[PDB]
């Protein structure tokens, strides 16, 4: 059975692939979200203490 | 001083869950 299961167990690591290919590119994509924050958050400030 | 590291030891929760999951994997 060498062509076929070597195939499938390739596609099942494929698909292991893909789980990890979510959770790194929305991982960085939530972090966007605080990256995003503390800017405004500084910003108010630097805008009003002046 | 001791407000510099303890962002590091808080990060490396952050830095070290990382490692829980993805060998989990297999």
């Amino acid at each position: 059975a060498t062509a076929i299961e070597r195939a499938d167990q390739l596609a099942k690591s494929a698909v292991a692939q893909e789980k990890a290919l979510k959770r790194a590119e929305e991982r960085a994509q939530q972090l966007r979200a605080r990256l995003d924050a503390m800017q405004e958050a500084q910003d108010q400030v630097r805008r009003d203490h002046e | 001083l001791i407000q510099a590291e303890e962002r590091e030891v808080s990060a490396r929760l952050a830095a070290a869950e990382t490692a829980l999951g993805e060998s989990d994997a297999r």
